[PDB]
RNA sequence: UCUUUUAUUUUUUCUG
């Protein structure tokens, strides 16, 4: 997938990104595994990101 | 040109119309769905003509 | 950059050239003093919520913040003495004017 | 000739031996 | 249709021939040979839709067994052990359906609206109206058969009794009415 | 409703005087727009109205069955031969003011069908006409002249608009007010009011 | 001189002519009247005494309506409208009895010929019923079992073809104007080549071809109307076209008197 | 909800619809004996009496 | 039932010929385009009005009454 | 008169639900007209042969 | 009132030559059903004629 | 109300675009170098040709209702064949000496690239574009 | 009723005739047809009751939608089609139609507009002729593909103070778009001279149309000979590369695609190449379309009618897809009983080869019967649960109500939000807008 | 069950006349004149009359609405020569016109022989 | 000096 992220100039750029989709719900798990940013999961699914990512 | 085939009750003209049904004497197979213990059933409607 | 939002500074503005007739050869009698104050009194009228306290004030700054921003990019200094030439009586019409769509574009209380 | 191929144009006279001799209603009335 | 070789000079071809066309078309004109003798003699064949499983069917008489652009693609025969021959493609659609002129060039839902709502159109149901004590019956004053007529329609004796009128239709948008 | 799903109510009722009319007098009974033709992807209209005009300008009886040897182009040309503009339009003119139309009016007989809903059976409108015994409220149904059921999503989209006056007004003096008399005490609908 | 009116053939029913030196709105506006507004006699008011037959005596009394009928003399027949009488007289109605009673087991067809005139007509060739195929039989009416009856008599009156398309004395009119299409007043839809895929107007053998060297005549304006003209019967063609022009006429002259009194 | 959430009203009419270009945005066409049908009550006014009174 | 007496769309008058029709197509032994010429219907309306006529009145009659 | 002579009415209940019979299965042709159908509830169940 | 229930025909108006039924009269003028046509249609009495049961003899009104 | 501009342009190209009453018309003028036009010209009434010479004025003049004539003898600037009413919607500065103004003559859009010669030209709804061969 | 405008107030217009005539514009919110479709008029009984519905239920008032802040009401069929033509630059009205279209507009301003050509003939620009229905003070500016001042092709469109200045008008014109006529001059004018906008433009376009005639025919579905040769050709290297997957799949020397079983991976496959080929067919059968075309006219102008549907009725149908995938095997191994089993050709699993011009085969026919009925019963079924979630969506969300605190609130106080929208603004007043600090490089800020 | 009377489309009704002008404050020197019970046949042709006559700036023609039988003419004219006049000029016009047409006519009849 | 009726439910049919 492309990403629209800044450049050094302050314009922002098409990046390429290399994104793994799933089959499935687990989130508690995978979140921790490590290497990938936990920042940026999301799931497909809403009930798991309300019980371990908050209300919010 | 009326080709018939309708009754007639109280002058008013009725038609009778075809009942689909599963077929009588064969046996079919079924997959279920995973949450009942069951799973691939086969029935029969046994029929006497 | 494409996201909604109640009132239109482009349209805005062309139709107070467009009402002015604003001559792009003439000087512009604004003064940058003038620019910025004009828009920081702008900006204060701009209310949506109001009530004079504490939790009233950053809930309505909270409000019209993203506002407040266009209303910055677009009538920026650089923006309106290049890009554009309105004049000091353009410049206020345009000010009373916006003030005026962003207090129609106020809610109306009771929709359901 | 009588043992010629058929024709599609053909094929419409069997149609209309089939209707003249079941009809619409064959199925009803049998 | 029964497709047997029956024929050691070459291909397959059907079991109905020219000679049992030209009998039955001598019958019909006489109002002996009928489709009770066609079933006895074997030339035609009932067919349900389990015995379909086991047979192949060809599309027409003389296309597959043995170009305009214009002209519909039809794929070309790839097998050579046919059993049965459609009698009329045509032959699939029902009444309502069998009065769409030229259901081909339709998008299909547009022949089902069709099919519905040739049960409400107005027409001729029987010619014993006056005799009749009807709820409800709704008589054209002027029936008019279709131009664009349908072979099936012969059988289905809408010719006899319409239900309908020609009208002289300009596809424009004359006032936006 | 024509043989292909092309159904419709007549707008307007235009004489033969105002209709446009084709270069040989012939003023259509009928016009559609051709709006419905592309969408609905009925070109079986098209092709039926083309057959029809040279069956008429031959005589013969168009054979239109689903699976036939006859195509555009044969009844292009047997309409070409027959001596009209090859694809069934026709120069028409302005009914209104004889100005030849800029564009070719595709014109030609095709087959109609009235259907059983006529508007003078499918009108009606209620003037306090009987009401129900049960619950005290307009009737059912056009016979017994009955009215309008202002329905959950109609009321629905009276709360989305806001107009509670007429929410009111619909709901309360137009299908049924009754005053009733209650006490303070238990507020029961069991008050012995003899108001005479 | 105004208008010139050139007359290519003529008939009993059709009559082809070329109008030159006339504005398009008067080539219209004359059609116009011509086929919605000159006065005619038909058959308004249908009083069945018994109807027996098997068609429904409002279908009846709607064909007798459409059945032409003579107007020659429309002109000194008054409207019933302004006319005073008491249910009829000839001053301003036609009456017509039409009686068929099966005699023969083969079913007796009824003709408008069968329509026979009961009302003093005082010298107005107004109401004969009309007659063009060669058995004079006329048009076909009813058919009748040998026990059937249908005795009614008809009151026609003056009117126009705005009421009601029985008063319409013309038949298909036809108008056509500039069959080249030098003032391009229509752009001909086409294919390959607009020339070869129209066919060429029986009316363009009467003017010049065009010439594609020479530049489009923006001064060109709208003449050398075409017309064939056709009547259903009720009145010949000739008075078609003249009383088309007399109510055109006369239109113009109220509109006139109209402005005068005001 | 079949008789209190919504239910039949009087003062109003159903009829088919059809298109009028001829007509202004914000008005709609009513066939006369709809017109002829339904009524609506207006109080008496000097304003209005003599006009109440020739369509009375 | 029977011909209109008049075209639907022009007007003109189709119900003299209804009988000439019949015996252009009956003892003449002619196709309908040319018997319909000879009659005198140029234009397509008035030819598929006279064209397109089913007879019923041939049929309601011959009931008892 | 015709249609309703040779119409066929399946058991299922008419009520709107996901079902396999509600589709044209490749059996029901030359059986079952493939464009006459009731369009709305019973789209579907009810077929004409 | 004797008009009531009675066959008349109209005389100077758009429907003349109507036959038609009284069906209510409201003062000064009669309602009445066209009888070729499904309308009812209101119409001052005076300048009406009416009829006996059976067609014939006409009177005005005056009865 | 007088002529403001007027010069010489030599038709370069000629392009119908999918359009047949009205053409595109690039042409540059004989005298200034500098000078091109790109005007669209209704070649129903007024056939051009590549390679030729057409002169091309702009004038001001000759609420107020358009009238006809109103009289044979009516004078106005009568000796141009194709004559053209717009209005100036664009004045664009490029290269920092040369001005192109955009006109529309009622959807028929022209480009005339200039100098400092045709200030005479302001953007005023009065804007009659006159040519002749 | 499924939306708020759904259901507004008009002004009587008393007239003989048994049906609710509706100017033609409301349809769009009421999701109207005149196919049979029937509507209900409630007459309020108080001077309440019509003052509110007045100010409160009216057309002008619902012009502009909260549901995408956009006019739910826009210029259609007929008018949006000939509307297309008369601001087409080829376009040119004669003095006698100008005269006549001047007097329909209701609020012409007095003056007739001066020309275009004025010496060789007087002639106005159908764009001159329009500009006089949109009120004085209308900009608007959109540029749509390859757009200059000097706009090539017309695209894009560009109004100064109600005068057009180049460009066609279309849906994206005039129809329903965020920044359309319609939206630009009810929010500026207000909803009266909107609703003024739509009578005169209606008027207008409906004379213009009248006088010049539009049509559609069998011819429009005709493409030309090389291009139905050269369609052919795509279908038919269509054909031969399915059949080459086909090879390769029996042969095992296809690859599954990661995450699909190698049945879903080819039927995928080949569904993508034949969509494909289908698509690339509409394009050749658009391009050889004239602009004579009144189907390609008609698409252009965005009325009805599409790229797709111009390709399925000149072109190819294409595949048909049941369940989301292709024809499926009835009896067993194959689809049809022409059909010898195990065979996965296009023209067995569904494939159209025939336009509706040319004609589809029988077995194809049935195949479009199946997709036809396939969408008959799911737009059965999905009528009934978009009306069961609308319900229970209103009655969820009924109680909740903007109070004076410009704070979101259900019946029992509860806050659901503390400003309304994030912004305490109403959603029909808003409008899609540029942030210029958000783009632009850090030099370009700076500049 | 309700459908237009026929007569309407051409016979005044009670209390109604068969021409009202009126001056509009649009432009000096112009009238809006309503014909009652008349349709385009008269229309068309007043309007191209007023066109053909060169003293007049505006002629326009008008049907609010195909279902009345009524139809507005919207003339303006120079200072000092009244719409009215005009109005009679061009009728004169047409009744001239239309006589020529007819005298024509008839003469040119009589040279055929069927 | 006005008033003055049009059962109910179970089913089916289609209409948008
Ligand atoms: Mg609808
Ligand atoms: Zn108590
Ligand atoms: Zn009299
Ligand atoms: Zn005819």
């Amino acid at each position: 997938y492309d990403r629209k992220v800044p450049s050094p100039t302050g314009e922002y750029v098409k990046e390429p990104e290399w994104v793994l989709e799933t089959d499935g719900v687990n989130l508690s798990e995978v979140m921790t595994v490590p290497g990938i940013d936990p920042t940026r999961i999301y799931t497909n699914s809403f009930i798991d990101i309300m019980e371990v990512l908050g209300i919010e | 040109f009326d080709m018939g085939g309708y009754f007639i009750i109280n002058g008013s003209e009725k038609v009778l119309i075809a009942q689909e049904r599963s077929a009588g004497n064969i046996v079919q197979v079924f997959k279920k769905a995973a949450p009942s213990p069951i799973s691939h059933v086969a029935e029969i409607r046994s029929a006497l003509e | 950059a494409n996201w909604p939002l109640p009132v239109n500074i482009r349209r805005i503005i062309q139709n107070a050239q467009q009402t002015f007739h604003i001559d792009h050869t003439k000087p512009s009698d604004l003064t940058i003093k003038d620019i910025v104050l004009g828009v920081k009194d702008l900006q204060e009228n701009l209310l949506v919520l109001r009530g004079k306290n504490e939790i009233i004030q950053n809930a309505q700054r909270d409000a019209v913040t993203l506002f407040c921003c266009l209303l910055r990019s677009r009538l920026a200094t650089r923006r309106v003495l290049q890009e554009y030439r309105l004049t000091k009586q353009a410049f206020d019409w345009v000010l009373s004017n916006i003030e005026a769509q962003f207090l129609r574009s106020v809610v109306h209380p009771g929709e359901m | 000739d009588e043992s010629a191929p058929i024709t599609a144009e053909d094929s419409w006279a069997v149609i209309s031996a089939f209707f003249r001799e079941k009809g619409l209603v064959s199925q009803q009335l049998d | 249709f029964i497709v047997e070789d029956d024929e050691s000079l070459g291909h397959k071809e059907l079991k109905v021939r020219k000679g049992h066309i030209a009998k039955l078309m001598a019958t019909e004109y006489q109002d002996e040979y009928t489709w009770s003798s066609l079933l006895n003699e074997g030339l035609v064949e009932y067919i349900d839709a389990e015995e379909e499983e086991s047979i192949l069917i060809a599309m027409q008489p003389e296309d597959l067994e043995p170009v305009d652009p214009a002209k519909r693609i039809r794929v070309s025969h790839h097998a050579t052990t046919f059993t049965h021959c459609e009698i009329h493609p045509s032959m699939i659609l029902g009444v309502a359906a069998s009065i769409i002129p030229f259901p081909d060039h339709n998008q299909s839902p547009r022949n089902t609206y069709q099919s519905a709502m040739g049960k409400q159109a107005m027409g001729v149901f029987l010619t014993n109206y006056n005799v009749r004590m009807d709820t409800m019956a709704n008589i054209l004053y002027y029936p008019q058969k279709p131009l664009g007529t349908t072979r099936a329609m012969e059988y289905l004796k809408f010719r006899e009794l319409p239900a309908g009128q020609n009208a002289i239709v300009a596809i424009a948008c004359y006032s936006g009415y | 409703a024509s043989r292909h799903g092309q159904k419709g109510t007549i707008g307007i009722t235009y004489r033969r005087e105002d209709m446009p009319f084709t270069a040989e007098g012939i003023v259509p009974d009928l016009i559609i727009n051709p709006h419905a033709i592309p969408s609905r992807m009925t070109v079986a209209h098209l092709i039926e109205c083309l057959l029809s005009k040279v069956a008429a300008l031959s005589g013969n009886e168009g054979d239109a069955s689903p699976f036939t040897d006859i195509t555009v182009e044969g009844i292009s040309k047997l309409l070409r031969e027959h001596g009209y503009q090859s694809r069934g339009f026709e120069v028409m003119y302005n009914g209104h003011t004889g100005k030849k139309l800029m564009a070719q009016i595709f014109f030609g007989p095709t087959y109609y069908q009235r259907l059983r809903h006529m508007v003078d059976d499918k009108i009606h409108a209620r003037a306090r006409g009987p009401m129900q015994v049960l619950t005290r409220q307009p009737v059912e149904g056009r016979s017994r002249d009955g009215g309008l059921r202002f329905g959950e999503m109609e009321r629905d989209c009276m709360i989305a608009h806001g107009a509670a006056s007429f929410l009111k007004e619909r709901l309360m003096e137009a299908s049924d007010a009754f005053r009733v008399h209650i006490c303070g005490i238990c507020g029961l609908m069991t008050v012995i009011a003899k108001l005479n | 001189e105004g208008p010139q009116v050139k007359i290519r053939e003529a008939s009993k029913d059709n009559v082809d002519f070329i109008l030159s030196n006339v504005d398009l709105a008067m080539a219209n506006s004359l059609r116009r009247v011509m086929i919605a507004e000159i006065p005619t006699l038909a058959i308004d008011s249908v009083e069945v005494e018994t109807n027996t037959t098997v068609l429904a005596d409002e279908f009846i009394a709607h064909r007798l309506g459409l059945i032409p009928l003579q107007s020659m003399d429309i002109e000194q027949l008054e409207y019933s409208r302004d006319c005073f009488c008491e249910d009829h007289c000839d001053k301003c109605s036609v009456v017509l009895t039409l009686q068929a009673f099966g005699e023969s087991e083969s079913t007796t067809n009824v003709y408008s010929k069968d329509l026979v005139i009961v009302s003093n007509l005082m010298g107005r060739n107004i109401g004969h019923p009309i007659i063009q195929d060669k058995e004079g039989n006329g048009v076909l009416i009813c058919k009748l079992r040998k026990g059937q009856e249908l005795k009614l008599t008809c009151v026609a009156k003056k009117g126009i073809a705005k009421e009601h398309a029985k008063w319409g004395p013309a038949a298909a009119i036809e108008f056509e104007y500039d069959p080249w299409n030098k003032l391009k007043h229509t752009d001909y839809w086409y294919e390959q080549d607009s020339a070869k895929e129209w066919p060429q107007s029986k009316n363009c053998e009467y003017e010049d071809p065009p010439n594609e060297g020479d530049p489009f005549d923006y001064k060109a304006q709208a003449d050398t109307f075409y017309m064939n003209v056709e009547s259903v019967g009720s009145i010949p063609v000739d008075q078609v076209v003249v009383r088309g022009i007399d109510t055109l006429q006369k239109k113009v002259a109220s509109i006139l008197l109209a402005l005068t009194q005001m | 909800r079949g008789n209190l959430m919504g239910k039949r009203v009087d003062f109003s009419a159903r009829t088919v619809i059809s298109g009028d270009p001829n007509l202004e945005l914000d008005q709609v066409g009513v066939p006369k004996s709809i017109a002829k049908t339904l009524t609506y009550p207006e109080v008496v006014t000097p304003y209005n009496i003599d006009r109440l009174t020739q369509l009375v | 039932m029977i011909v209109p007496v008049r075209c639907f769309s022009c007007g003109k008058v189709v119900g003299d010929k209804w009988e000439s029709y019949l015996n252009l197509l009956q003892e003449d032994e002619l196709d309908e385009g040319t018997a319909l010429s000879r009659l005198g219907l140029k234009r397509y309306c008035c030819r598929r009005m006279i064209l397109t006529h089913v007879d019923l009145i041939e049929k309601f009659l011959r009931y008892n009454p | 008169t015709l249609s309703h002579l040779r119409r066929t009415n399946t058991p299922i209940g008419r009520d709107g639900k996901l079902a396999k019979p509600r589709q044209l299965h490749n059996t029901h042709w030359g059986l079952v007209c493939p464009a006459e159908t009731p369009e709305g509830q019973a789209c579907g169940l009810v077929k004409n042969l | 009132e004797v008009a009531l229930g009675k066959t008349v025909r109209i005389r100077s108006a758009g429907y003349k030559g109507q036959l038609g039924i009284v069906k209510d009269v409201n003062g000064d003028k009669a309602t009445v059903e066209l009888h070729s046509k499904n309308k009812h249609i209101t119409i001052d009495k005076h300048k009406l004629t009416y009829y006996n049961r059976e067609g014939g003899e006409g009177i005005t009104y005056d009865e | 109300s007088n002529t403001l501009f007027d010069d010489i342009f030599q038709v370069s190209e000629v392009d119908p675009g999918r359009y047949n009453k009205v053409c595109r018309i690039e042409a540059a003028s004989t005298t200034q170098d500098q000078c091109k036009l790109t005007l669209d010209i209704n070649v129903e009434l007024f056939p051009v040709a590549a390679q030729d010479s057409l002169t091309v004025t702009i004038a001001s003049s000759l609420t107020r209702s358009w009238r006809p004539p109103q009289a044979g003898d009516r004078s106005l600037a009568d000796d141009y064949d194709y004559v053209m009413y717009g209005t100036a919607y664009k004045f664009e500065e490029v290269s920092k000496d040369l001005i192109a103004v955009y006109y529309s003559f009622g959807g028929l859009l022209m480009r005339l690239e200039g100098n400092y010669r045709n200030l005479n030209n302001l953007k005023q709804e009065n804007a009659y574009l006159l040519i002749r061969r | 009723s499924l939306h708020k405008m759904s259901m507004m107030a008009h002004r009587v217009k008393v007239i003989p005739y048994s049906t609710f005539r509706l100017n033609l514009s409301v349809t769009s919110p009421y999701n109207a047809d005149f196919d049979g479709d029937e509507m209900n008029l409630h007459v309020p009984q108080s001077e309440e009751t019509r003052a509110e519905l007045s100010q409160l239920c009216a057309v002008p008032l619902q012009i502009v939608s909260p549901q995408s802040n956009k006019p739910c009401m826009g210029i259609v069929q007929d008018t949006l089609c000939g509307i297309r033509k008369l601001t087409l630059r080829d376009t040119f009205i004669e003095l006698d139609q100008v005269l006549n279209m001047l007097y329909w507009v209701p609020d012409w301003d007095g003056v007739i507009p001066t020309p275009a050509i004025i010496k060789p003939k007087p002639l106005w620009s159908g764009k001159q002729i329009l500009s006089v229905a949109i009120p004085n003070g209308i900009h608007l500016q959109r540029f749509d593909e390859g757009t200059t001042l000097l706009s090539p092709k017309d695209n894009g469109m560009l109004i100064i103070d109600g005068q057009i200045i180049f460009g066609v008008v279309e849906k994206k014109t005039v129809g329903s778009s965020n920044g359309g006529l319609i939206h630009v001059v009810t929010r500026e004018k207000g909803p009266q001279v909107c609703a003024k906008l739509f009578g005169n433009i209606q008027k207008v376009v409906n004379f213009w149309l009248l006088h010049n005639g539009f049509s559609t025919g069998i011819g429009d579905t005709i493409a030309d000979g090389p291009t139905m040769r050269e369609i052919t050709e795509t279908i038919a290297e269509a054909k031969k590369k399915v059949l080459d997957v086909t090879k390769e799949a029996q042969a095992n020397l296809l690859t599954a695609k990661h995450g699909m079983t190698l049945r879903e991976s080819f039927e995928d496959n080949v569904v993508r190449f034949l969509n494909e080929a289908r698509d690339k067919a509409g394009r050749l059968a658009e391009v050889n379309l004239k602009d004579l075309n009144n189907v390609k006219q008609m698409v252009m102008a965005g009325s009805k009618g599409s790229f797709i549907n111009i390709a399925q009725m000149s072109a190819c149908v294409g595949q048909q897809s049941v369940e989301g995938k292709r024809i499926a095997f009835g009896f067993v191994d194959r689809t049809l009983p022409h059909f010898s089993k195990d065979d996965y050709s296009p023209e067995s699993k569904g494939f159209v080869e025939n336009s509706y011009l040319r004609g589809l085969t029988p077995q194809e026919f049935f195949f479009h019967a199946m997709g036809g009925r396939e969408g008959l019963i799911d737009t059965a079924v999905k009528t009934a649960e978009t009306g069961y979630i609308q319900r229970r969506l209103v009655k969820a969300l009924e109680d909740i109500m903007v109070h004076y605190d410009n704070t979101t609130r259900n019946s029992l106080g509860n806050v659901i939000q503390f400003i309304y929208g994030e912004d305490g603004m109403d959603a029909a007043h808003i409008e899609k807008q540029s942030l210029d600090t958000i783009g632009g490089s850090d030099a370009a800020f700076e500049k | 069950m309700n459908a237009p009377d026929r007569f309407e489309l051409f016979l005044l009704g009670e209390g109604e006349s068969k021409l009202k002008i009126d001056p509009d404050t649009k432009a000096p020197n112009a009238v809006v004149i309503t014909f009652e019970k008349e349709d385009h046949t008269l229309g068309n042709l007043i309007r191209a009359e007023l066109l053909n006559d060169r003293k007049v700036l505006f002629a326009a023609y008008k049907v609010e609405h195909p279902f009345f039988a009524r139809f507005k003419l919207r003339i303006q004219t120079t200072e000092g020569y009244d719409p009215k006049d005009a109005l009679k000029n061009a009728c004169n016009s047409i009744i001239n016109k239309l006589g020529a047409l007819k005298t024509n006519f008839e003469t040119e009849w009589n040279l055929q022989t069927l």
